[PDB]
């Protein structure tokens, strides 16, 4: 299960969080935290993109890959162009499972935004977001077709910008 | 206004997710989901679906809203429908469960795939609560897990395996249909999930494992991806899948994960390494498959799969491959060591220089792999003796900056066992150790050494001519050593006059007789120790020496037999 | 070669370091809290490197040395004290604690660096106000009725506050009142030549700085069997703990008389912390109550919980006036695992005076050397102050 | 290791505060970027112009920062230059000029050779100038040179400068005279001696701790002169900062350890006298021998001074002088009762625990020097319940140092009662146990009771592993005083080693030396014992067996003579039988013969080797 899905622009701003789960929200602020901050050490061409942690290294710098961990929590990082999408997930919810989600968000993503800009997914954080359940629940994606996401977007952005000063 | 419903809604969702009365949200989260416009009906659905937990009136309310949603065509509908279902699974209750199941029942058997996926993820949820509804949506479940839609499969699936989780025992019932489905899905995610599903149905139920392993591999097969291949192996190696009866898998897996270990993401690499290091600890065949694959990887600078390859070299050593390794292990840590003995920099690739990298613990771990190849077969193979007996001083050296005592023990204990063996190298072994005593860092942390020297120098003093400067050095150095030692020089060194004694009839020499007094001088020094126990210890020698001398100057001839004389009398004496 | 120096708190903590110079790179610690307690480690590897460690607590900072090889641990400890002083002076002086420290350990590592320019280390080195501050501590053995000083230790730091403009000398005459006062302690601003200066005068140089002009420590046991004295009021604190007990009670009067201070200047904030042992009986069986105690001028709060009286008396009561601190003490025991003992144990009582002679040093006269006659201009001051303390009296029941 | 460790410290340090200088510059006011000038270049010219500049206060200004780039090696700075103008600005009439530029040269010289000899040169004019002042810092940096070719000319100077009147003058000529002989001694002893005399005479506590500093360094070597010197030192210190008595320490420990004028024959026909006191030969005051040390206003007087420094209330200036109380003694001096008052003084008083530990260390170590005087001072130290599992164990090392015949029942009780009562850790046990052993070394009518104690303890509590070695340990050194309650003390030990068939390998070790050692009081009975070590050798650790050899071996000795007249066997000279002689070559032999061959079959070598040769001595009788 992902509990959470983060996406950072390249100077790491936040930029949304998705939480499929409760988890207690200071856990989450904490958590966001230290995933940022090893981003910013991991270089630009590493970047991590993926930081696994045993909880020791939670923070342990000794060595600075010290990984991010938390114990029972992994953090896939993924970067592209120039915005990182962190995704959370708990121990039990796959790495395969939360890379190609990502990967499929992202595709989405470029797809529907073809460039994103960061401003564009600031205001658009709810479309960015519906995108982002129609493709996680029931825990599941459901469908993966690249081009359903795309029209399924579509369809959303119709509705917000139908309803938008109650959106805007 | 609806814009105004959405940002009522924005602040209620904030103020559900603080761990605030929900239940006082609900009434108007209640109002904003009857709302035509699908945005707020979303936005509405995500509140309640946080707030619920717990207050069933509330539940029941917005579980007779979310119904009625459902009901509606709902033009988008889809999304409507499908947010809504989402909403309903994040609630739980049995009542609530109840009415959810016959809804989800229905929308299972809409057309849209978008639909359908969102229904199944709310079965999911809801059956992660309430054991009844799922005994009567059982069915329709399996009905639904042989829709065509590969995205709805998938879902069917997860949820099967969410209540697997939960129950297993009806799904151990499913199982079979689960296996069919996996066996017609194309998608890589998909096939993924179902192969999760199976190791999670396994830790309950080694049948099924057996059925669905041979569905994993087949699909791995057909999959590129690349996560579905390691889930494999993973799954292979954790249902403790493995059993033997699945080495086949395994071996599969493993095939697979080598011709990935080759490809330049660490991620991957990794990953495999790991798995084949657990493979192997498990099956040396597919070990020596991969030996290549390790060697290519102690030139990866990842301190995990560096550790993970020394963790493999140990497991695997050939002789060719022993002198390979060691020659490899020698060079790198000269060239990738330091770096957190000296802090802890992150790696880099770009200083052009570089840091260079290993942890301490890395550092010990390879001493200690070095001395266990050197002595398994044994490596009467080294073939060139020379080279080990130079690695092992050059470990000694750079464990002198570690420390950690016992990497340096180890090493001790290596050096003196090749001294015994191959007698040649003895006095080669024998002047570097002499030197590595006079050369004051081994006097530096190193009392284990300096014991093990002693010791090999009483036994060899027969090799080398110039005990005397064997014995001047042990004399200088007593004090500046540990009790430990000074109880095994001073034991050592007496072992050895006796030899020397032997022989000496060059003349007797009278550098016998000045090396036994300097010693005796010194074990009166010793005699004065702290403690008693090794304080007698050497003032017994030191009787035993002064006994030699007395003999040696009132004889030559006489000496080798007057010590077995005098000295047991000396010591008899003191004791007695 | 390399020297490091480090301050460490009471709870281990590095407060600061230095290094100088070069290349540079747990039972003890474990005790540290004790506050006396760190002593050498060695971090050693043949380099030599030796470390030498110093450690010197004072007023709850702890300073850590190192020096590299040779220069001696004797060597290394003088350069810790001189440190410690140049860290009071400068801060100016009333405290190093660890929060001081921290907001000032640069200031304590330019301190450092000056003292080592030059070079060497520096080596280690009109109104007038006498401020006699006292701090006794004195451990009393009860036995039959008496509590007889059994030891004490009275430290008596002697500061003096001037406002003159030039630097005349001072003499000061202490008087004994026949105690041989003996061993006056005179602060590095100070000289007491010999037998010159008698034994009981003092003589002493501005710095223009508050500035401790002696320290006197006096162990009571000797004097007060030479001087006779029973502390009458001071000191011997005569506390009565009667049992004939019941199961639950006990009364406890405890009288601290002052007779003793009337010239013994204002006693700023005597407190009493009586512990009854709860640490071997566990306070569920100690569970105690003090009933009343009364005092004339200070106030009491019990502790219970934590099985303490604290009692604190005002700076107000000051001659002859006797508080008497009566009171009960009821053990109130939830369990039965309370046998009806609580040991009872030490109470000690820590006086601070100001303005009074720690040994009975009271300056009865101050006068000024300098060709310089009597109103030739030279006035008396108001408001040095000193301050004194050991550890702490003690009365043993 | 190390790495890591310094990593962790400069990123604290520097970092701290606001990297100093560049913290230097940011903290100035508006011309508070001079930090960071002349930190980002101040630069030479500055430094240069600044000195060429005539006016004191800027000569120092340039000093301040000269003296900073000089040991930064900024290498790229001539240090020669500077070292030429400081050299010329010494000359200057201002003390805290004459200040700096002493410690630059100290500087300098650490590197460079000949601006050393200049350095040396103008200390040299301005010492021969008329002020006081500066003719002493002057006269320092001469000493902290370090250099034997500074001898000639530092000398001909502080020469000059002893022969000055000031107090000032005379401290810094003895740091010079000090530092100079620690180089070029012969041409300078003559009058470096001459010298050092009547300035110690001066009153300035600047220049008394100057002199100290020095008399310190010089009679490292020349002591002879030294004392005629170090009294006033004596006596200064008594009347001092309690700074300059800690340093009058260090000095007057080397001194002791340099001018034990030797005892070679003592005139103990000195006044009045302790052992004897010279006073020098060349001054020849009837010579007054030497041992100078320990009556001779200079010995003495530093021993007393040692006391008033301790009693002044500075616990170093006590631990300190602890130190130092106890090298000199002639024992003769800390019988003297007031050094160790005034410790058990300061322990009571000391609130410090680096203290504690010291003190409760030093009563040790002094009572371990002089017994009789902590008696009176015992029942203080009797401890302290707050403290822990060290402390505990030092009162105990205490007691054992204490014990007096008339006090040991005393002590004894204490300690008995303490291992009994106290909820006692192991290794305090195992400290109690040491001491105990110490004790019984001195008392042999207490000794009994020691031991029985001792035994008690051991035969009743499976005790741990590392007290059973400590025990064993112990019960071996009483034994060897104390050969009559040795019999009693093996037969107890004997029975538990043999139920402990699991002991560990220390403790059998230890068991079954102890046997070796007794066997020659009586070694009739040892055979018992060895048997059924024997016995259960074979299933024993390696050093457990090396022991058992050894012993083995020297309990056949031990009656060797006593077995062989007796063994050599059936000769019947040994059926005849005084006392031991003992069932010798039989009783033994069954016991050796066992042991070897249980020996050979443990691994080492040592246990083996004497194994082998036990056997092969004991065999040929």
């Amino acid at each position: 299960m992902i509990h959470a899905v983060l996406i950072f622009n390249k100077k790491c701003q936040p930029r949304l969080v998705k939480f499929y789960t409760p988890v207690d929200l200071p856990k989450q602020k904490l958590l966001l935290e230290q995933v940022y901050e090893l981003i910013s050490q991991r270089n630009s061409d590493f970047q991590s993109s993926f930081l696994v942690t045993p909880p020791s290294l939670l923070l342990s710098n000794e060595n600075n890959n010290d990984e991010v961990n938390n114990e029972d929590i992994q953090i896939i990082y993924k970067n592209y162009a120039t915005l990182y999408f962190t995704f959370i997930v708990d121990d039990q919810e796959s790495e395969l499972a939360i890379l190609d989600l990502i990967q499929t968000f992202v595709e989405s993503l470029d797809r529907c935004f073809t460039e994103v800009n960061e401003l564009d997914l600031i205001f658009n954080w709810q479309t960015l977001e519906s995108v982002l359940e129609e493709i996680v629940q029931g825990g599941m994606v459901i469908e993966t077709n690249v081009n359903r996401i795309v029209a399924s977007v579509d369809e959303l952005n119709k509705a917000a910008e139908s309803t938008d000063s109650k959106i805007g | 206004d609806l814009n105004s419903k959405t940002n009522a809604v924005l602040k209620l969702t904030y103020l559900e997710m603080y761990g605030f009365d929900m239940a006082w949200c609900n009434f108007h989260i209640l109002e904003v989901m009857s709302s035509n416009k699908l945005q707020q009906k979303r936005v509405g659905y995500l509140a309640a679906s946080q707030s619920f937990y717990k207050d069933s009136d509330i539940l029941m309310l917005a579980t007779n809203l979310l119904k009625k949603d459902l009901k509606y065509d709902g033009n988008n509908d889809v999304v409507k429908v499908g947010i809504a279902l989402s909403g309903l699974s994040t609630i739980i209750t049995p009542s609530l469960a109840r009415d959810i199941a016959d809804d989800l029942f229905t929308m299972l058997n809409s057309t849209r795939p978008y639909i359908r996926k969102k229904a199944i993820t709310a079965l999911f949820k809801v059956f992660l609560q309430y054991p009844e509804a799922l005994r009567d949506n059982f069915d329709k479940f399996v009905s639904k897990l042989d829709d065509d839609d590969i995205s709805v499969v998938s879902a069917a699936v997860s949820v099967i395996c969410e209540l697997s989780k939960k129950n297993p025992q009806p799904f151990i019932q499913l199982s079979p249909l689960l296996y069919e489905i996996l066996v017609t899905i194309d998608n890589n995610w998909i096939i993924i999930r179902l192969l999760k599903l199976f190791t999670n149905l396994s830790q309950v139920e080694p049948k099924l494992r057996a059925k669905l392993l041979p569905k994993i591999l087949e699909l791995m097969e057909s999959t590129v991806a690349t996560s579905v291949i390691y889930e494999s192996v993973n799954c292979i190696v954790k249902g403790n899948m493995l059993e033997e009866d699945d080495f086949e898998t395994a071996m599969a897996c493993l095939e697979r994960l080598h011709t990935f270990c080759d490809s330049q993401d660490p991620n991957l690499r990794y990953i495999s390494c790991i798995l084949f290091y657990k493979i192997g600890k498990i099956n040396t065949d597919f070990i020596s498959r991969f030996d290549q694959l390790i060697i290519r990887l102690l030139s990866d600078v990842d301190v995990s799969i560096r550790s993970k390859a020394i963790e493999l070299v140990e497991g695997i050593v050939d002789e060719d491959n022993l002198k390979a390794i060691v020659q490899t292990l020698m060079k790198q840590f000269v060239d990738e060591d330091v770096v957190i003995l000296q802090t802890g920099s992150i790696v880099y690739e770009k200083s052009k220089r570089i840091p260079i990298i290993i942890p301490e613990n890395y550092k010990i771990k390879m001493v200690n792999v070095i001395i266990s190849i050197c002595s398994a077969d044994n490596y009467s193979s080294v073939n060139d003796f020379e080279w080990y007996n130079a690695v092992i001083m050059d470990l000694a050296m750079l464990c002198q900056d570690i420390s950690d005592k016992s990497l340096g023990s180890k090493i001790g204990e290596q050096f003196r066992n090749l001294m015994i063996k191959v007698p040649s190298m003895r006095e080669v072994t024998i002047a570097n150790i002499i030197k590595l005593i006079s050369n004051d860092n081994i006097n530096k942390q190193l009392p284990t050494v300096l014991r093990e020297c002693i010791w090999c120098l009483g036994e060899f003093s027969t090799l080398v001519e110039n005990g005397n400067d064997l014995i001047k050095i042990m004399t200088e150095n007593i004090s500046y050593y540990s009790h430990s030692v000074q109880e095994v020089l001073i034991l050592a060194l007496v072992k050895v006059f006796s030899n020397w004694c032997n022989n000496f009839q060059e003349d007797k020499r009278f550098e016998i007789k000045m090396v036994l007094k300097e010693l005796i001088e010194f074990f009166e020094n010793l005699s004065y120790s702290s403690t008693f126990e090794v304080q007698e210890r050497s003032v017994e020698v030191l009787e035993f020496l002064r006994l030699s001398l007395e003999a040696l100057e009132e004889d030559t001839e006489g000496l080798p037999m007057l010590l077995s004389e005098v000295l047991p009398s000396f010591f008899n004496a003191y004791e007695l | 070669m390399y020297l490091s120096f480090y301050i460490t708190d009471t709870k281990n903590k590095l407060i600061f370091q230095y290094l100088l110079g070069a290349t540079a790179p747990p039972q003890l610690l474990e005790d540290s809290s004790s506050d006396d307690y760190l002593d050498h480690s060695m971090v050693g590897r043949d380099l030599e490197v030796y470390k030498y460690f110093s450690v010197i607590n004072k007023l709850n900072y702890w300073c850590l040395a190192s020096t590299s090889k040779s220069k001696g641990p004797l060597d290394c400890f003088t350069f810790l004290e001189t440190i410690d002083r140049i860290l009071l002076e400068y801060f100016d002086k009333d405290k190093l604690s660890i929060k001081k420290i921290v907001n000032n350990y640069d200031r304590i590592s330019l301190i450092f660096n000056c003292c080592v320019e030059a070079g060497e280390p520096n080596v280690s080195d009109n109104e007038l106000y006498v401020d006699l501050l006292e701090t006794f501590h004195v451990v009393f053995e009860k036995k039959k009725s008496h509590l007889r000083l059994l030891t004490g230790s009275i430290h008596g730091i002697v500061d003096v506050r001037s406002y003159l403009n030039d630097n005349p000398l001072v003499a000061v005459k202490l008087n004994t009142m026949g105690n041989d006062i003996g061993i006056p302690s005179l602060h590095d601003c100070v000289e007491i030549n010999d037998g010159v200066f008698s034994p009981s005068n003092i003589t002493f140089i501005p710095p223009d700085g508050k500035f401790r002009l002696l320290e006197y420590s006096v162990d009571l046991s000797s004097q007060v069997k030479q001087s006779g004295v029973r502390m009458n009021s001071i000191g011997l604190m005569s506390l009565h703990f009667q049992n004939g007990l019941g199961k639950d009670s006990d009364e406890f009067e405890l009288s601290l008389n002052i007779e003793n201070f009337k010239k013994v200047s204002q006693v700023d904030d005597l407190k009493i912390d009586l512990q009854f042992n709860v640490e071997n009986a566990d306070p569920n069986e100690i569970a105690y109550k003090i009933k009343i105690l009364r005092n004339t001028h200070g106030r009491f709060e019990n502790s219970i919980i934590m099985g303490q009286g604290q009692w604190i008396f005002d700076k107000s009561t000051a001659t002859g006036t006797v508080p008497v601190l009566r009171g009960c003490i009821e053990y109130e025991n939830t369990g039965p695992n309370f046998t009806k003992k609580v040991d009872l144990q030490t109470v000690s009582l820590e006086y601070s005076y100001i303005g009074q002679s720690a040994s009975g040093i009271y300056v009865e006269a101050i006068d000024i050397v300098s060709g310089l006659t009597i109103g030739k201009n030279t006035k008396l001051y108001k408001g040095a102050k000193y301050k004194t303390q050991t550890g702490n009296f003690q009365v043993r029941l | 290791m190390v790495d890591s460790i310094h990593r962790i410290a400069s990123a604290l340090d520097t970092a701290k505060v606001i990297t100093r200088e560049a913290a230097a510059v940011a903290t100035s006011k508006l011309g508070e970027s001079s930090y960071t000038y002349y930190s980002q270049n101040i630069n030479p010219q500055q430094l240069v112009t600044l000195l060429n500049s005539r006016n004191s206060r800027e000569v120092r200004d340039a000093m301040k920062r000269i003296i900073s780039i000089m040991a930064s090696d900024d290498d790229s700075i001539d240090v020669q230059l500077y070292f030429a103008d400081v050299v010329k600005n010494i000359t200057t009439n201002d003390t805290k000029v004459k200040r700096l530029i002493h410690l630059y040269l100290l500087r300098f010289a650490e590197n460079d050779p000949n601006l050393t000899l200049l350095s040396i040169n103008s200390l040299q004019k301005s010492l021969s100038d008329s002020n006081s002042e500066l003719r002493c810092f002057a006269l320092s940096a001469l000493s902290d040179m370090k250099m034997s070719s500074l001898a000639p000319i530092i000398l001909h100077t502080v020469k000059k400068l002893v022969t000055d009147p000031s107090a000032m003058v005379r401290g810094e000529v003895a740091l010079a005279i000090i530092k100079l002989y620690r180089a070029g001694k012969n041409d300078y002893h003559e009058e470096l001696l001459d010298i050092l005399k009547e300035l110690m005479a001066d009153t300035d506590p600047k220049v008394i701790s100057c002199a100290v500093l020095a008399y310190k360094e010089c009679y490292a070597d020349h002591l002879e002169l030294l004392h005629g010197h170090f009294r006033r030192y004596c006596r200064i210190i008594k009347q001092l900062d309690s700074w300059s008595q800690s340093y009058l320490i260090e000095l007057l420990i080397k001194y002791c350890k340099q001018y034990l004028p030797k005892p070679t024959v003592v005139d103990k026909s000195s006044e009045g006298s302790p052992r004897s006191c010279p006073l020098p030969d060349k001054y020849n005051e009837i010579e007054y021998p030497s041992y100078e040390v320990v009556n001779d206003p200079d010995l003495d007087l530093f021993l007393q001074s040692l006391n008033c420094l301790i009693y002044s209330s500075n616990p170093t200036v006590i631990l300190s002088c602890c130190n130092a109380l106890y090298q000199l003694a002639s024992p003769l001096q800390m019988k003297n009762t007031k050094f160790i008052e005034a410790l058990v003084r300061t322990v009571t008083m000391t609130e410090n625990q680096g203290n504690k530990e010291m003190l409760l260390q030093a009563i040790h170590f002094l009572s371990i020097l002089d017994q009789t005087l902590f008696l009176p001072y015992t029942k203080k130290f009797y401890v302290f319940p707050k403290d822990p599992i060290v402390a505990s164990i030092w009162k105990i090392q205490i007691l054992s140092t204490l014990i007096n015949e008339s006090n040991v029942k005393e002590i004894f009780k204490e300690l008995k009662y303490y291992v009994a009562s106290a909820h006692f850790p192991e290794n305090v046990v195992i400290m109690a146990v040491k001491s105990l052993s110490r004790c019984g070394q001195l008392s042999t009518s207490w000794e009994s009771h020691v031991m029985k104690w001792l035994i008690d303890h051991m035969e009743s509590h499976n005790l741990s592993a590392s007290v059973l070695d400590a025990y064993v340990n112990v019960i071996r050194m009483l034994v060897q005083k104390n050969p009559t309650k040795h019999l009693r003390i093996i037969f107890k030990l004997a029975d538990l080693l043999t139920v402990q068939t699991s002991l560990a390998d220390n403790a059998r070790a230890g068991i079954v030396w102890l046997f070796g050692e007794i066997a020659s009081i009586e070694f009739k009975i040892c055979p018992d014992v060895l048997r059924r070590l024997i016995q259960n050798f074979s299933n024993e650790g390696p050093e457990t067996r090396c022991q058992i050899l050894v012993l083995s071996a020297k309990l056949l000795s031990y009656d060797i003579d006593n077995f062989k007249q007796a063994q050599v066997t059936g000769s019947e000279e040994n059926n005849q039988n005084p006392p031991y002689y003992d069932f010798s070559g039989s009783r033994i032999s069954q016991m050796y013969n066992a042991v070897l061959y249980l020996a050979k079959y443990d691994d080492e070598f040592d246990i083996r080797d004497r194994a082998r040769m036990i056997s092969s001595l004991f065999d040929s009788g």
